[PDB]
């Protein structure tokens, strides 16, 4: 859909306009969930190699957590960028096509007739 | 075979019974020829005579299903005077299911094909009425 | 580096000649002073018609006639 | 095989697919497919038995036929457009031939008949390559030519792949044929959403590649190619039964798992385009896939089949197999649904 | 008749394809594909492709079909074939009869029935063959094409030595 | 369009139906596959020469080379099949039904 | 919670969710119009770059 | 001792533990540096200082 | 691991260490052939590593603390109960034979791993190539069923095909009467219950099936009971062999690399010993399987991977 939008400047994971956007906080709950997924990967890595699950290889568990948080931070940056691009294109298209988006006359319910259906 | 479906659906229900029966018979015959083609493709018959016997059997089975479907649907639309009514195709699909049971020489397949083909033909009539799309064009 | 070369020249002179001729094929065009003249002779060969320019008024380097002094010359190719 | 030769051949498989993904000229697309097939033939004949030679011969014949149909589609495009740009095609006959050729390369039904045979004939690692990496190049070509893809053709291929891949896996006890019919059904789901939103095509492709790589990595880690040898896993490695349980429940698309993520988004994109009957029947047909996944979970994790006495020897030895990325893939194939809006990174 | 010479060679080309595609024996199939390669070279030569036609002779017939007939001679040593052959021959000559009596036909695409001399260019190329110059530009402009083709041929050598070893 | 393209396309479809209807030999299938390639060569060549599209003149050569390399691979597969059963019959290649 | 707090928190929830719903409806209508007309930033399928055209004088004049 | 054969993981691979902790610390300091540079660029582009 | 594709790429070839003395020698004979010292004598003259004959607890000797495990965890079978009740109802006979085949498969993998990693030859006693001569000798005595022989042949068919045969096969001719004399002089009260027909079947499958089929793929040396007492004549015969048979001649670095990759992965070696063929002599049902597995995990040094057990004194686990 938006593939011609990111085709004049291809293969940019985060373009330069993405820096206009606020980055995800480090206490982002999505980023905390990705760190939790890294911790679960570290536990499964101890489990399949028959290491003691919570205790063995704390350096390896911490590199799992760190690597998932590291990749996931940039994935969340790109996610928020693409939804911001989606809304920017939507609003610029509505602003440039007023004949397709008229302001509908809102009626109050004193004029609005709705059919009544009795439950009896 | 898209024009076969068009010359089926162009005629209103309960108006011209013979041509609706012939159009549904031709749709059934085309479906039977497709089934026969893949049947002698993936499963080699023991002879040419066995192959043309399987082809004629499947083609006449599906053509008889289509014939009795279109006949029963148009007659039920005539005698009830309700052309835009899916109960007519429910009766027609059950008649086609009884035909498929009569060709396979079994009552249980007949009742099962009655129920499922009648509900399927009823759904096809409802989709023609409300404009339901199966291969919908991309719009957004 | 010297006993190995004499050993392979005694055993396999065909392969020594092959690698020597291939090495001279690779390195010597970068060391030749005449490699530039190959490019110059190829670009000096007129396969196409030299489509003339509209004289706008200010082109002092473009001649008005082939026998004019300005323009690309091939005295280097006649002399070499 | 020499390990250096294995590395060069795997890099050539990757190079052929990458050339398909980066090229703007149709001849280089065709060259990428030729390079990929030529390099992947030794990966299938890695173990040198008649089943691998039969699988490689069947694979060669189907992919070579698809390659010739692809080149004819390219040549008809050159007739009616005078150019070679990898974009929409300028003839419906060339569009049909290229869609058929790409469906043959994907093994979508009714060109599906090589995928269980070739997957069964080859080792688990090469079938991992066949079911995951070899889908990437034809899906990228389908991505770029979708303004010219006939809707009725691609949806016929999609529903026919979903139904045939659903019914095909019900009869199987071999794990490689189960993964092959599962592949056929998932490619049907990918092509069904392609003309509506190809971002969901990429999402279904990525989640499928993660889950299929997880299942092949579990099968390689336990040395199991049958249902009944996979049923011994509880008496040898009980964590692996939990992992195959959660991954097979995810491949069935059961929420709250990650394999619920593609089909839901696919339905979310097919009803916006007013197609209601088609994702309904697609989702109900995927219950066949879930049924034979549940068969495998019953035999492996949810019950304990009888073992043998010699299993007691294998209790004394740890798994020295490199189970590469298996905890990461197991986590991504199961726990990714709370991060469903990450899909916008594929736009 | 001589204004239709590319058309006549193309008829002989289709007749040769119906010859080997009906598959009498792989040696007669090899012979039919050889005769087809020769007449298709003649078609290419009559559109002015001298080098491409000589590549059909040197590489396709003299290189590849030699290896096909060689492997066939090392491996090898009807009614369906004859009926299939007369079927394809009658289909082809019905195509000929229709497109000659109508000067237009439509099987899948629309086809003119005039002699295919009509589509040619009416100028000259000077002191070069344009086809020779475009093939020569493989070394100047076709660098990436040279790289991917030569890498595929080296990999092809390696792949044949892998799968034919059995170890 | 021009009249020779009809016959080159018909040659492709004839060799396509030959390659899609096997009789017994794998070699006859490989011959139909290379007939398909030959017709693609001729059709590409006639287009490119008619259009005076100069840089695409190197295209059919590439189409030849790759496909003959493909053919080489096919012959090798046939030989390994023929090193198992004594013949190159396609009906011997049915172990993968179960 | 106080009834005031739950009441005004409900109003904040309703405003957020009604704004999200209106934006989803506008997003559907925008996607429909841009796929139909092709004049927006979305559904921009590639054409040939005109910077690939050679504009030099060729060997023959009539081109 | 206990084991009849010395296990591969009887002693910790100190090179691999050092590479693990160094790579993880590098990724954390690079992540915090990236995040601080991104909030500074956001505040500069939107004028919040 | 220690050896892999990377070490093969970075220079470790096994033909650098494959010297002339790198010979896999299997010594064979009947139940009291006296081969057990002969093998050791060969291994102390040629400088080879001697492996004793793999019993029920060979895998116990290679894993853990090296001490034998209780019989419910390793074997689930008894040699002495085979000597007492050969036709027993519980299926001890084929369960013992299948466990011994898996033990000899593990031992042959250990022997090939030592030979391909060090270049030192190995002297074995009754390898996997000669294990079947007990199987048939049981089946000819009615001790096991035909289905047990079918299971054995399936496991052997998909396991022994992956290995190379020995270089030298030494056989010791000892007649059944001298075997029984040495059994009665041994004093084992169970082993004195062996019948004459069983020993005669062992000798018949030795001389009629094993030695003819090993005469093509390797070099069979065959000695009587008294000429096997001189180790110097046997070592003189081994040192003057002209090795010209069997698939050891066409072994380059690639094939031996693949073989060394096989024989260091012991679960891949022992993969097809537990094939899902539900034979009543070897099938363990799920409750007994679960119970014996969970009792095995509670053994010391057996709960985790070997470097990860605090109860046997493994340190630095939080950094491993
Ligand atoms: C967390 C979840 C993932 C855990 C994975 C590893 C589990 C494991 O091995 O546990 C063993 C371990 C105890 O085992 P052990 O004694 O050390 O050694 C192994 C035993 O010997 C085991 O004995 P055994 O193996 O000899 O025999 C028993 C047998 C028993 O097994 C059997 O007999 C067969 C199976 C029985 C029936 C099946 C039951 C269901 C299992 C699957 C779950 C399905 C539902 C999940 C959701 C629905 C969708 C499928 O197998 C096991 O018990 C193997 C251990 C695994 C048990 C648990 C499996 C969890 C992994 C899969 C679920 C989680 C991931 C997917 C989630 C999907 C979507 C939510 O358990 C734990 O330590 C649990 C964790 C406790 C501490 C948690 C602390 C949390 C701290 C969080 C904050 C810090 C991080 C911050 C990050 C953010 C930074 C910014
Ligand atoms: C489809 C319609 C049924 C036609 C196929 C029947 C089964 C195949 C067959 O003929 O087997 C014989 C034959 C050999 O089978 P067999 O040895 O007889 O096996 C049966 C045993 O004898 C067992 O003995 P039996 O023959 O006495 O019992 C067979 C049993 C007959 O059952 C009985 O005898 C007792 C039950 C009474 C009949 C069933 C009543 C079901 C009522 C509907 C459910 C309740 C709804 C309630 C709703 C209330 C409000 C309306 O029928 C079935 O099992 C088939 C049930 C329906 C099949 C389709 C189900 C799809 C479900 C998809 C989701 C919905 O099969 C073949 O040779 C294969 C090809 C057969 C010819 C082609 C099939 C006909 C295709 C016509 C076009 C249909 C288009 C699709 C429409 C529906 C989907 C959109
Ligand atoms: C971006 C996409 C990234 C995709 C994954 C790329 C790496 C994996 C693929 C290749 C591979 O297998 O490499 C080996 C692979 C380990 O895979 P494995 O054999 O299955 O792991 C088992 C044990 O970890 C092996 O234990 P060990 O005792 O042999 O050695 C301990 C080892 C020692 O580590 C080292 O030696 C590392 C230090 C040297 C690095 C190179 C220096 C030059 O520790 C670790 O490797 C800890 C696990 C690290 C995490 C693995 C997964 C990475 C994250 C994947 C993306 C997750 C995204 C989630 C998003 C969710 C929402 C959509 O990776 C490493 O050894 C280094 C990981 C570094 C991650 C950096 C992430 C940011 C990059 C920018
Ligand atoms: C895992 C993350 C690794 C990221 C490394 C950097 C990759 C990169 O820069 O990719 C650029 C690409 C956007 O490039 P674009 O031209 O828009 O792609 C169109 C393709 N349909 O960006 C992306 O495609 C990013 C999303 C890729 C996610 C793949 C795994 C999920
Ligand atoms: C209505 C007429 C249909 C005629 C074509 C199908 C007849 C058939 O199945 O013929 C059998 C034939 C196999 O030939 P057969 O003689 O059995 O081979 C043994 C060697 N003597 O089978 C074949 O040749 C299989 C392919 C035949 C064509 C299939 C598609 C067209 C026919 C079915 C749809 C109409
Ligand atoms: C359980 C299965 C439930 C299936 C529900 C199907 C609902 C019907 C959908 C297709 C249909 O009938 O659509 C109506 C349509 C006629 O309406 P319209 O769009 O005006 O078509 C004229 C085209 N210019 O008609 C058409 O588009 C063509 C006719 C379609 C008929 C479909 C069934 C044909 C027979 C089986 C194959
Ligand atoms: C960099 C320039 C371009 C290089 C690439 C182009 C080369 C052009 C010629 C084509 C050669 C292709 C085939 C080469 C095969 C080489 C491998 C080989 O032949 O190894 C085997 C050979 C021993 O022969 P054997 O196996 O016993 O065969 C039976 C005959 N005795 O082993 C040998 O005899 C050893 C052969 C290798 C050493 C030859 C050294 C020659 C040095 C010449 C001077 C330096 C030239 C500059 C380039 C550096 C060369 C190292
Ligand atoms: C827009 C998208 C663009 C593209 C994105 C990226 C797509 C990635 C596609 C992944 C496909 C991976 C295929 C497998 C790797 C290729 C080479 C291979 O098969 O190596 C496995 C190797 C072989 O071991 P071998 O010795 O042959 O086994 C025989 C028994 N000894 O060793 C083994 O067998 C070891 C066992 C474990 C191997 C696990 C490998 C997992 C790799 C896949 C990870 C998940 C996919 C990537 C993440 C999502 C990307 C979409
Ligand atoms: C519909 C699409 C095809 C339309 C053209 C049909 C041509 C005539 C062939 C019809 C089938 C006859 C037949 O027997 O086919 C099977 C045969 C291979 O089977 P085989 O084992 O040789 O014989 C035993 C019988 N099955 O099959 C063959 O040998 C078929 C070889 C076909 C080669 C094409 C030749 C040109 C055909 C006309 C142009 C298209
Ligand atoms: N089926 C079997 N019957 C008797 N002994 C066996 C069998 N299989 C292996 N053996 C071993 O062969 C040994 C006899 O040879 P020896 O080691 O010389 O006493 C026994 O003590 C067992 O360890």
């Amino acid at each position: 859909m938006m593939t011609g939008r990111q085709a004049r400047a291809p293969l940019q994971f985060l373009p330069d306009e993405a820096r206009s956007l606020p980055p995800p906080k480090l206490t982002d709950p999505r980023l905390a969930y990705i760190g939790f997924l890294g911790y679960c990967s570290g536990l499964i890595d101890n489990a399949i190699r028959r290491r003691p699950v919570l205790s063995a290889g704390l350096h390896r568990q911490f590199l799992y957590i760190t690597s998932f948080v590291f990749v996931g931070y940039y994935l969340l940056k790109r996610q928020d960028y693409m939804y911001a691009v989606r809304d920017h294109d939507m609003f610029s298209y509505i602003k440039s096509h007023p004949e397709d988006f008229p302001e509908k006359d809102k009626k109050t319910y004193r004029e609005v007739f709705e059919e009544f259906h009795p439950v009896r | 075979a898209k024009t076969l479906l068009h010359q089926y659906w162009d005629i209103p229900e309960g108006t011209e019974c013979h041509r609706k029966t012939y159009a549904a018979t031709s749709i059934g015959g085309a479906s039977g020829l497709v089934v026969s083609a893949y049947s002698v493709a993936l499963k080699t018959p023991t002879s040419f005579l066995e192959g043309v016997a399987r082809t004629g059997r499947y083609t006449f089975t599906a053509a008889a299903i289509g014939a009795i479907f279109g006949l029963t649907s148009c007659i039920s639309a005539q005698v009830r005077e309700k052309p835009d009514d899916p109960l007519n195709y429910l009766i027609g699909g059950c008649a086609g299911g009884l035909t498929l049971g009569a060709r396979t020489r079994s009552y249980g397949i007949g009742a099962a094909a009655c129920a499922y083909m009648g509900l399927t033909a009823a759904l096809v009539k409802m989709g023609q009425l409300e404009g339901w799309k199966v291969f919908a064009e991309p719009k957004v | 580096v010297a006993a190995f070369l004499k050993n392979v020249w005694a055993k396999e002179p065909v392969l020594v000649a092959s690698f020597a001729i291939a090495g001279l094929a690779v390195i010597l065009p970068t060391l030749s002073p005449y490699t530039k003249y190959s490019l110059m002779i190829n670009r000096a060969t007129p396969y196409n018609y030299p489509v003339p320019l509209r004289d706008d008024g200010n082109m002092p380097d473009v001649p008005s006639h082939p026998q004019d002094p300005q323009g690309p010359s091939l005295e280097w190719l006649k002399r070499l | 095989m020499n390990p250096i030769i294995l590395i060069i051949i795997l890099m050539t498989v990757m190079l052929g697919t990458i050339i398909v993904m980066i090229s703007t000229h149709w001849l280089l697309i065709w060259i990428g497919f030729e390079m990929n097939m030529l390099a992947i033939i030794p990966i299938m004949m890695k173990k040198h038995n008649p089943r691998a030679t039969e699988a490689s011969t069947k694979y060669f014949l189907t992919q070579s036929t698809a390659s010739m149909l692809l080149m004819m589609a390219i040549i008809i495009n050159l007739m009616f457009s005078g150019q070679w740009t990898v974009m929409k095609l300028f003839n419906p006959m060339a569009s049909m031939l290229m869609t058929m050729a790409l469906a043959m390369k994907l093994g979508m039904a009714p060109f599906h008949f090589w995928v269980p045979e070739v997957t069964q004939g080859i080792p688990l690692s090469s079938g991992l390559i066949l079911l995951t990496w070899q889908k990437l190049a034809p899906m990228s070509v389908l991505y770029q030519i979708l303004p010219s893809i006939n809707l009725d053709l691609i949806l016929t291929l999609s529903i026919l792949s979903i139904t045939i891949g659903g019914w095909g896996g019900l009869n199987q006890t071999q794990l490689r044929k189960i993964m092959a019919y599962s592949s056929i059904a998932h490619m049907g789901w990918m092509t069904a959403v392609l003309l509506y939103n190809p971002t969901m095509t990429l999402l279904n492709l990525i989640i499928y590649i993660i889950m299929t790589s997880t299942m092949f990595t579990l099968f390689m880690a336990n040395s199991t190619t049958t249902t009944l040898s996979l049923s011994h896993t509880w008496n040898k490695a009980p964590i692996m039964t939990i992992l195959v349980l959660i991954t097979l429940l995810s491949m069935g698309g059961l929420p709250p798992l990650s394999g619920f993520m593609p089909k839901w988004m696919i339905i979310q994109e097919m009803t916006k385009n007013d197609s209601i009957i088609l994702p309904t029947l697609m989702a109900i047909t995927a219950l066949l896939n879930l049924y034979f996944y549940m068969r495998l979970t019953y035999s492996t994790a949810l019950t304990m089949f009888p073992s043998t006495n010699n299993m007691k020897m294998k209790w004394q030895f740890p798994t020295t197999k490199r189970m590469t990325l298996l905890p990461t893939m197991t986590v991504l194939s199961t726990m990714l649904l709370p991060l469903t809006p990450i899909l916008s990174i594929l736009e | 008749m001589m204004t239709y010479i590319v058309f006549i060679l193309s008829i002989i080309f289709v007749m040769g394809f119906v010859g080997f595609s009906s598959k009498p024996s792989p040696i007669y199939g090899g012979l039919g594909l050889i005769v087809s390669g020769g007449v298709g070279c003649g078609i290419v030569l009559n559109f002015g492709g001298s080098f491409l036609g000589l590549m059909v002779f040197l590489i396709y017939l003299g290189g590849m079909m030699v290896v096909f007939g060689y492997t066939t001679a090392m491996a090898t040593e009807n009614k369906v074939v004859l009926g299939t052959f007369i079927t394809g021959l009658l289909m082809e000559f019905l195509m000929v009869y229709y497109v000659l009596k109508d000067k237009e036909v439509e099987i899948v695409f629309k086809f003119n029935g005039m002699g295919d001399w009509v589509i040619y260019d009416t100028g000259d190329s000077g002191f070069f063959s344009e086809e020779a110059m475009g093939i020569a530009a493989l070394y100047s402009y076709g660098t990436w094409l040279v790289i991917v083709t030569g890498w595929s041929l080296l990999i092809g050598v390696v792949v044949i030595m892998e799968i034919t070893r059995g170890n | 369009m021009s009249l020779v393209y009809m016959n080159i396309m018909m040659a492709f479809t004839v060799s396509l139906t030959g390659l899609l209807m096997y009789r017994s030999h794998l070699m006859s299938s490989l011959l139909c596959l290379e007939g398909m390639m030959l017709s693609l060569f001729i059709l590409a060549t006639l287009m490119i020469l008619n259009s005076h599209f100069t840089l695409a003149s190197m295209m059919p050569i590439i189409l030849l080379v790759f496909a003959a390399c493909e053919a080489a691979l096919g012959l090798s597969l046939l030989v390994m099949v023929s090193n198992t059963y004594g013949t190159d019959y396609v009906q011997n290649l049915n172990l993968l039904q179960c | 919670d106080a009834p005031e707090k739950n009441y005004e928190r409900t109003m904040a929830i309703l405003q957020i969710e009604s704004e999200k719903a209106e934006l989803r409806l506008k997003e559907l209508e925008v996607r429909r119009l841009m796929r139909a007309k092709g004049d927006g930033p979305w559904f921009q399928y590639p054409t040939i770059d005109k910077a690939l055209i050679d504009h030099s004088p060729k060997a023959t004049p009539d081109n | 001792k206990f084991y009849i054969q010395e296990p591969p993981h009887g002693s910790p691979n100190w090179l691999k533990v050092g590479l693990t902790l160094g790579t993880s610390a590098f990724l954390w300091i690079y992540l915090i540096k990236q995040h601080n540079e991104d909030v500074l660029e956001y505040k500069r582009r939107n004028g919040l200082e | 691991l220690q050896y892999g594709p990377l070490a093969y790429i970075l220079g470790e070839k096994t033909t650098k260490k494959m010297t002339e003395n790198s010979k896999l020698i299997t010594v064979d004979g009947n139940i009291c052939s006296g081969k057990s010292k002969l093998a050791k004598e060969v291994a102390e003259k040629l400088g080879l590593k001697h492996f004793p004959e793999a019993g029920i607890h060979y895998a116990d000797s290679t894993t853990g603390d090296g001490k034998p495990l209780p019989v419910r965890f390793s074997g689930n079978c008894s040699l002495e109960k085979f000597y007492d009740d050969p036709k027993s109802n519980d299926g001890n006979s084929y369960r013992l034979q299948a466990w011994l085949y898996a033990s000899r498969l593990l031992q042959y993998a250990d022997a090939l791993e030592h030979l391909l990693s060090t270049g030192q030859g190995v002297v074995l006693e009754r390898s996997i190539y000669s294990d079947f001569v007990f199987l048939e000798a049981m089946y000819r005595q009615g001790f096991i069923r035909k289905q047990c022989v079918d299971h054995y042949n399936q496991v052997k068919k998909v396991t022994v095909c992956e290995y190379l045969p020995p270089h030298v096969v030494i056989y010791v001719d000892v007649p059944v009467s001298e075997v029984q004399s040495r059994i009665q002089k041994k004093g084992n009260p169970h082993e004195m219950k062996i019948t004459s027909a069983y020993l005669q079947d062992i000798e018949n499958v030795y001389k009629g099936t094993f030695l003819p089929e090993m005469s093509e793929k390797c070099e069979v040396l065959q000695y009587s009971a008294w000429e096997a007492e001189d180790a110097e004549k046997v070592v003189e015969d081994i040192q003057y062999l002209k090795y010209d048979k069997g698939p050891w001649l066409d072994q380059d670095d690639r094939k031996l690399h693949n073989l060394r990759m096989l024989v260091q992965d012991k679960l891949e070696v022992l993969n097809y010993t537990s094939i899902p063929v539900f034979l009543p002599e070897v099938t363990i049902g799920a409750h007994q399987s679960d119970r014996v597995f969970q009792e095995f995990t509670e053994l010391p040094g057996r709960k985790y991977r070997a470097g990860y057990n605090e109860d046997v004194g493994d340190k630095w686990i939080w950094l491993k």
